[PDB]
């Protein structure tokens, strides 16, 4: 039901020039997303269950034919459950104790809510107590000159963990949660390893609520983009929306797609669900059901741990 | 049936005489097992009256009161002003859930008057001066959690969660 | 699964080592070692794998195809790699000792901390499943030691007290049991607690000021003065070489791995910094 | 054959040599010698290389292209050097002696410990495994010694008791008086145990208070008082010169090294410090 | 000189009558010194056919077998089918190299027929069910090593290692 | 079903008359398709015996032989010293594979007895002396594979690639 992914070492999920809250000592040609986009966890699971029955497909039909509905993804220290929280180019990790009473902060007085925001992202934000952003420089060496091979100097910012951290995702059909338990895998990045460990931890799976939290990027069809980016206040209360590339398909070695989304950790209003459902009602809807199947459109109740997809 | 009793945890010595049933049955939902306190319930929209601190009703949700859940019925000297109700395992928000609940529970809450004679201008409480922590681990976690100084030698941990996990808004009035 | 076999091994620094990284944090060092996340030295899996590949591509030139397959190709990334090193975790550094109140006198002992032992645990745990040769004795040693977390414990009897690195005095609570020697060095092994193990280790790293001299007048050249940090001799790192069954990983472990034992890691090979010995922990315990 | 040629060589100090890492804070000696990772003295291969190189560049001005190929260009780097130096292990240090009973009475004697010989054996083993050069007889003469550890043995004499550095009474033990001598000199070699060997060796160094006097009034310049630290004459270090296969390296090892006896290591050369004869192991042994 | 005898270590009891020499000389390659069995050799690309399973040679490198290298000539009624050979002592796949070898040695191997009449679908076989091991301590380790049950007080050590150190592949057909 | 007989590719002229069948069936695994050679069967643990060229099984996993795979019955003077075996086409170590294999094949291997009279100090040997390459092409890549010099004009390519692809270990006795 619930899957634990503990990184066995620092690991990197490449990101295109997206994170600039951190006062970097030196530069680096590639940052690392804090929480792996659901494309990465999807593909990581698909890698284990891959056969030659694949055939043709837009990397996702074939992918969706392998697994259940992945729900979302969030941090997990010893006992604690950390959750992503973003206010616009400003990310944070916080526990449930501070999600439960956000709406008031999001609607309270000017200076009271400024205080609340400040102490959220600075004081109670447990990010820097978990994640250290170590930079690695890499080079290659021509066996002839036995010196650096010219033009080959890459710099990557890895994600180093100060304490035992897992990634918590929920799936179904334990018919696969058997062939997946206790398996180390090249969890997304340049040849990094993480361990899978599935347990049994039942959670709620449906709830209606005023405010929700986006544990995974909510994808925008771009037919709504025009008629959505004008009234954000109706849908999102706090977070960040921007173009993201889905990933990189291994089938035919190409960048996957691109579409505006709401990044992992973002306070959306219940006016989201009706919007998305009552905006796309055709082949678009089937495409986005394929999307959400691999953990894309996910909310989480700010009060108790309960998830829900959008189009289902 | 089934009954628990939430005991508020302020910085005040309002913990000595509010309990009579120290164990009663067999089961506590909160457990300090080699990782600190767990399964901690937080209540939003309430308050304190630290002069004989009992839970005061408010309407701000940012006000929180964190404490421990134990089993029983308090003192047989209540049920006239104490908030009594039954909530079956899901209308509670626990911190560090370790076990599960069997969907049946009546809750007893130390409740006081709405106090409509002075504004409840409220401010949190930071758990400092570990002397009070030294006394509060004994006052409740030794008169209910008698297993203290029987299995837990790592008292250095059972106090840090009291420095970091527990707080509440105080009315100071 | 696509990870069939594992291969843990120790990395014994024969000479000093320097696995560098550009001047980054410079606690008055211009060429620091590779930190872990906490501050301990470690060898990135990138450097480790690259150096091991470069070495094997000479001492086994005919098998260039097997090395290519198991450790990735140079210009043909039509196929991924079938082997993969984990970041070499620091396991035990040497340290000078002035042992007060002890029977068998020692001048140096190994030193580790519970943080490093937890990082080693993580590896050994996450590996034993596929590992048909379960290292139950070694992992049992490591999780027995970790029971005493919080005390300056020694994996011997006759220390009871010592002065490590001529600056830090420790009262070594012994081991209330007997534990076989993790390695074949009769030298003891102290597992200090943290924040005192950070000093004894931080002070056991050879920082060196270096210069460049004008070839013609035996005088320093301007701007030709920097510092470097080496990992002392006899230091021990820990890592695992993972792998997915390929019918040439079989020969890569049959011929290659069991054969090689000395490798050149890190930079400054001309200064003789990087000869290191690879000991596979499957023949010893 | 990672290294085509491998040349272990001893470093007999002809005068007091001072290769000294300019100290840190806690300058108990203002200018100390270069300390090993376990406290002993050593010559970091960086300075060893930059001293043998700046020398050869003068002595053989016609082969300034061979040298540059093996010891690396310096005016502009375009590739790596094919010759490496290993850090110089202290092999034996002189110690003044007061023999209680002895056939032929001595005044000084060579003192080594067991950790130093273990390091020398590590060097020899790694070098034999990285190259063709097997040093059978030296490895044998060393590990026959290591077979008797924890005892202050004496190699080629009958002493049974002495007072090294007039401060440390030592009770000796005869290995065989049949094992050939590693050094070639009538002076005995003592292999102390490192408990005592450490402070014996430490006493055998030379601290020297120096000053700077005003030429005007023949009185000490203010602030001009400090303390250096030399290693005595007759002390013997040990390093290896390694080389990767090439044709410039063949000339180097066959012409340059065969006419290399006296070099000037270290600093403070304007005063008597620095001169060094270096003897080649395979040459003498 | 000296001549060695390598025996396979299956889970099947096809081992009781295959050798004649317990010591012959005075030494064996595989030693046991209060730390388990060491210098064990592993034969790659060869498999067993346990019903008189001998070294059946396959062409798969992952296929292998593990065995004990002791000195011996088997029963002096064979070698019409055995791999009698002389290797320069380094081409071996020795595990737990504690002792060093004398650069040359003569070896006898129980070698089986190719039997080209069916697929050789091998299967990885692990030596479990310690009963079949506690006897192999007696069936091969006691019929050879008299030091067994003379010096070994840590029988659990020589018992736990064989389960995990020794493993092989078999046709099982 | 289909039977193949592996033939090694050494530098020596032990190649002319060793097989009775050139084609027999209608296909072979080793193909030469405008890119070089494919599906080269590599067998480890065996050594080359250039004098009467056959593959002596050694006990070293580093001794490998590299040749092409063709279907045929040996010279009708064999099955005495040819390692007749049947493998399911997935236990073969193939190099630069292009296509798939028939999931089972009966294989014939030129074998020599161990010759327990001289230590097997096997030594590696590569394919050099380009005219040797040419005359072997005229002995194998034209005799068993008439495909060359029929549609092939890229002979220099199938020369320079075999200049690296094939090697082996010889007994050097």
């Amino acid at each position: 039901k619930r899957v634990l992914i503990k990184p066995l070492e620092p690991l990197m999920f490449r990101s295109q020039g997206e994170f600039e809250p951190l006062i970097t000592g030196s530069h680096t040609a590639a940052q690392s997303l804090i929480i792996p986009r659901p494309s990465t966890i999807a593909g990581m699971l698909g890698y284990i269950l891959f056969n030659k029955s694949s055939g043709t497909g837009d990397w996702l039909s074939d992918l969706t034919n392998l697994l259940a509905t992945i729900y979302g993804t969030f941090i997990e220290t010893n006992g604690e459950y950390l959750f992503p929280l973003r206010m616009g180019n400003h990310l944070a990790l916080v526990d449930q104790q501070h999600l439960i009473n956000l709406p008031t902060l999001l609607e309270k007085e000017y200076e009271r809510r400024e205080k609340g925001i400040y102490e959220l992202f600075y004081d109670k934000n447990k990010l820097f107590q978990i994640i250290n952003h170590q930079d690695r420089i890499g080079i290659s060496i021509d066996k002839s000159t036995r010196t650096v091979k010219e033009h080959y100097l890459y710099s990557a910012r890895y994600l180093a963990f100060k304490k035992e951290v897992n990634y918590v995702i929920f799936i179904d059909n334990d018919a696969i949660s058997d062939k997946i338990n206790g398996k180390i895998v090249n969890f997304g990045g340049e040849n990094r390893i993480a361990k899978l460990e599935v347990d049994d931890y039942k959670v709620d799976t449906s709830i209606e609520e005023e405010y929700y939290l986006a544990l995974s990027p909510i994808l925008i069809p771009d037919e709504a983009l025009d008629n959505f980016l004008d009234n954000i206040s109706d849908y999102v209360a706090m977070g960040k929306v921007d173009k993201i590339s889905l990933g990189f398909d291994i089938a035919n070695t190409k960048r996957k797609e691109m579409l505006t989304a709401i990044l992992e950790g973002s306070i959306v209003k219940r006016s989201i669900i009706d919007f998305i459902k009552n905006e796309i009602k055709n082949d678009l809807r089937y495409r986005f059901s394929k999307y959400e199947k691999i953990g894309y459109n996910t909310l989480m109740s700010l009060c108790k741990l309960a998830l829900r997809k959008i189009l289902s | 049936s089934t009954q628990r009793e939430y005991v508020f945890i302020p910085i005040t010595n309002s913990i000595t005489i509010d309990v009579k049933i120290t164990i009663g049955g067999s089961d506590h939902i909160t457990n300090i097992d080699e990782r600190g306190i767990h399964n901690v319930l937080v209540i939003t929209g309430y308050a304190v009256d630290e002069k004989n601190g009992r839970l005061v009703p408010t309407l701000d949700p940012c006000d929180y009161v964190k404490g421990i859940l134990v089993a029983g019925t308090p003192q047989q000297a209540q049920s006239n002003d104490f908030l009594t109700l039954k909530l079956p395992a899901n209308k509670l928000y626990l911190i560090r859930k370790k076990g599960n609940i069997s969907d049946d529970l009546k809750i007893y809450i130390p409740y006081s008057s709405p106090d409509a004679r002075n504004s409840m201008k409220t401010k949190p409480v930071s758990i400092s001066d570990d002397t009070i922590v030294n006394n509060i681990i004994k006052e409740v976690f030794d008169k209910i959690y008698n297993i203290t100084q029987k299995e837990k030698v790592k008292i250095e941990k059972v106090k840090e969660d009291i420095k970091e996990l527990f707080s509440y808004y105080a009315l100071e009035q | 699964p696509y990870y069939a076999f594992a291969e843990p091994f120790f990395i014994h620094a024969i000479t000093h080592l320097h696995v560098g990284s550009g001047s980054s944090v410079e606690e008055e060092i211009a060429l620091p070692f590779q930190r872990d996340e906490l501050g301990y030295p470690t060898i990135y899996a990138s450097s480790l794998k690259g150096a091991i590949k470069s070495f094997l591509l000479k001492e086994f030139p005919d098998k260039r195809d097997v090395i290519y397959k198991v450790l990735g190709e140079d210009e043909n990334p039509e196929e991924a790699s079938l082997g993969t090193f984990l970041d070499a975790i620091l396991f035990a550094i040497p340290s000078r000792i002035i042992e007060i109140d002890s029977a068998k006198p020692y001048v140096w002992v190994y030193v580790t901390t519970y943080e490093l032992l937890k990082k080693v645990k993580l590896y050994l745990d996450s590996i034993s499943q596929l590992s048909n040769a379960s290292f139950s004795n070694l992992k049992n040693k490591i999780d027995t030691i970790l029971a005493k977390e919080g005390k300056n414990i020694t994996l011997d009897s006759d220390l009871k007290s010592a002065i490590l690195n001529e600056d830090f005095y420790v009262e070594l609570e012994a081991l209330n049991n007997k534990i076989p020697s993790i390695i074949n060095a009769g030298v003891p092994l102290l597992v200090l607690e943290d924040s005192i193990g950070r000093e004894v280790i931080n002070r056991s790293l050879i920082r060196v000021r270096r210069i460049r001299i004008d070839r013609d007048k035996k005088v320093v050249e301007t701007g030709g003065l920097w510092s470097e940090e080496y990992v002392p001799m006899k230091t021990i790192f820990f890592s695992v070489l993972l792998g997915k069954e390929s019918k040439e990983s079989a020969i890569f472990a049959s011929c290659i791995l069991r054969n090689l034992r000395y490798v050149i890691l890190g930079g400054k090979e001309t200064i003789g910094k990087g000869i290191v010995e690879l000991r596979w922990v499957k023949d010893v315990i």
